[PDB]
This record gives C-alpha cells, sequence and structure tokens, in this order.
C-alpha cells in the first residue's frame, strides 16, 4: 500500500536482476579507463614491478 | 524523487508518452531471462592481463 | 616389538658389533651402556633438527629422570632397525673398531627409508603469485571481484 | 643432553678416539684436558668469525673465571655431536693418531648440518635497484610520486 515501499521494490528487483551485467560493465570501463591492474583486493602486501 | 527512507516528489507529471531516457547498446542479447551486453574490452581482457603479467 | 626402549637399542647396536650380547661371556661396563645412550640421544638430537630433520617419533629424556637408560624411545616399528644400525656405525669407533659394510648399507637404507615419507609429505607446490590472474573462466572468483590470486 | 659442559665435550672426543674413557683404566692427565679445551676454544672462535661464521650459541669463557672447564657450552641438543665429533677429529694429531674415517664423515656431515639453518636464513635477496622503475599497476605508490625504486 505504501508507495515508497512499492518503489523500493520494483528497483530493488530490478537492481538484482542485472547485477552480473552492471558488475562485467563497471570492471570494463574500469579496465579501460583506470588501470588494467584491477588488484584492489589485495595489492598492500608487498610491492613488485607491475607494469601496463 | 525518492531517497532510501522517503519519497520527496511524488507523482510530478511530466512532457512526453515515453521515459526521457535513451539508451544504446554494443552486443545485446538475453540468455537465459538474463540480459547481457558487451562492447570490445570484455574479451580481450584475459589476454592483456596476462601479457602485462609476462612483460612484467 | 621387542626393543621397546633406549637401552634395548643400545644392546641390539652391540650385538650387531659382536662387542657384546646376552648369549656372550663377558658384557660391557653399565658406564659403556651409558655411553651408547649419551650417543644415540646426540645422534637423534643431530637428525631432529628441532623439528626441521627426520621426525620419527622419538622422545627425549629429561634431566630430573635419573635413568636415561629404561624409557621408552617412541620410535615406530618401521624405524628401530635403523636407528640401532646407524648407532652401531656411530659407536663403533668406540672400541677401535669398524663396522662392516654390510652395517653401513643397512644403516643408509634405513635413513633413506626414515626420512622417505617425510620427503614425500614436504614436497609441496607454492600457490600462485601475487600477479597471476585468475581468468574469466573461474566465474565465482570473477563475480566477486578476485581478479587475480592472492599468493603468499 | 648429559653433554653441559666444555670439559663434557673433551670426554666425549676422548672416547670417541679410543684414548680416555670412564671405562678404561687410565685416563689422561687434567694438563690435556686442559689442552683439548683449549683446542676447543680455539675451534669454535675460528668457525664463529665474529659473527660472520657458524652461528652456534657458544659461550666463549672470561680470563676473570679460574677454571675453563666447567662452563656451560651454550650450544643446542642438535649442535653436541658435530663440536665434539670435530674436537675430536682437531685433537687426535695430539696423541700421534689419527681419526677414523666413520669419525671424519660424521665431523663433516655435522658441521653441514650446523650450517644448514644459518645458510637459509642467509639467502636474501637483493631489493629492487634505485633505476628501476615501480610501474603504472602501483597505483599507490604512482599517486603518491614514487616512481623508481629506492634502492641500497
Amino acid at each position: 500500500e505504501n508507495r515508497l515501499e512499492s518503489i523500493l521494490s520494483r528497483f530493488d528487483a530490478d537492481w538484482t536482476a542485472s547485477d552480473e551485467a552492471r558488475r562485467e560493465a563497471k570492471n570494463d570501463l574500469f579496465f579501460s579507463r583506470v588501470s588494467q591492474w584491477d588488484d584492489w583486493l589485495s595489492q598492500y602486501t608487498t610491492l613488485q614491478y607491475r607494469g601496463q | 524523487i525518492i531517497t532510501c527512507t522517503a519519497v520527496l516528489k511524488d507523482k510530478q507529471l511530466i512532457a512526453g508518452e515515453h521515459i526521457p531516457i535513451v539508451p544504446v547498446f554494443g552486443e545485446w542479447g538475453f540468455v537465459e531471462d538474463k540480459e547481457v551486453y558487451e562492447g570490445v574490452v570484455r574479451l580481450t581482457k584475459d589476454g592483456q592481463r596476462l601479457r602485462n603479467m609476462i612483460m612484467s | 616389538m621387542q626393543i621397546k626402549t633406549k637401552g634395548d637399542l643400545v644392546r641390539a647396536a652391540l650385538r650387531k658389533l659382536g662387542v657384546a650380547s646376552d648369549a656372550t661371556l663377558t658384557d660391557v661396563e653399565p658406564q659403556s651402556m651409558q655411553d651408547a645412550v649419551d650417543d644415540l640421544e646426540a645422534m637423534m638430537a643431530e637428525w631432529y633438527q628441532d623439528g626441521k630433520g627426520i621426525i620419527t617419533g622419538y622422545v627425549f629424556s629429561d634431566d630430573e629422570n635419573p635413568p636415561a637408560e629404561g624409557d621408552d624411545h617412541g620410535l615406530r616399528s618401521s624405524a628401530v632397525s635403523a636407528v640401532f644400525h646407524n648407532l652401531a656405525c656411530r659407536i663403533a669407533p668406540d672400541y677401535a673398531l669398524e663396522a662392516t659394510a654390510k652395517i653401513i648399507a643397512t644403516a643408509k637404507y634405513g635413513k633413506e627409508l626414515l626420512y622417505k615419507q617425510t620427503a614425500i609429505s614436504r614436497a609441496k607446490r607454492a600457490p600462485y603469485p601475487s600477479r597471476m590472474p585468475t581468468g574469466s573462466g573461474n566465474s565465482f572468483a570473477n563475480l566477486n571481484e578476485w581478479h587475480y590470486f592472492p599468493g603468499e
């Protein structure tokens, strides 16, 4: 009955439906725009040469 | 206009019969009721990431 | 096994050298037995380089307990032969002797067999380097932003 | 271990050489024991090249304390055998003797095992040269103007 609840339900369904495609597209944008060494999860371990 | 907790503007009527957002796609399709779109960079990510590693 | 103590190993080593046995008429002084157990212990400590050498289950006696001879060695059934053959080889020079060729060959074979299983267990391949990508085939890792192997 | 002093190492070496033991009827003069202790101290100083040689935990006695024999050597359990075998090899020429082949082989093996861990610890790779770039992949380094490795 709540308008906010219905809007949020629709938005959440749409957001969860297209999660994988959005993640892949964001990865593509980062790869082709910022850096090809997308190693954010583990980079502050040791310093080694990483060339682009 | 909405946020995560409230509605600021409710049903402001706008001009037109259509949603005013126009999308453009590259290689677009559906696999199993799951929309997939691709450009030109995705399939080159694996090889390039290797070429960067070996050269490093 | 009937060889259940350090002194049993020492007696087996002495018998293998033909120095003393339960069948001979003259047996070595108990001080000689103590000197042999002190060499078993030194040899075992040398082999077991604080856990980075040959693992055998040997139990090292403590100073508080007076008799070093009498405590169970703790070795497995398959290690006793190698241990006492190497002990005979090591204590042969004490009595101006030299262990025969068969004893030395058996000691070599026993030591090799002793380290075989540990060598098998220690042949571990290192993980992937930190700079190696996982690849797009690994869908689970790629979806969870794990584009590169952790490493270390 | 039952070998806890420098004199214990000397007696172990003499027992290995067959020169003297607690079982024999004639034991060496205490001057011979002092000479063997001096030989052990000289050998240990030669090995421990002021910290750049073989690290063993040996404690070097001072001149103020009168008896060199009686102080704990400070060696680990795994080091005693190699030390006293090499001592027997070194003090054999004093008595117009020659250590048997088994003693020489044990001394070689013990010295190798003594230096094994130190050699492993000293196999350190040098840092990157001062003229080597860090690469654009290192986003954190490049954002902080660290384009080249420090070196040294």
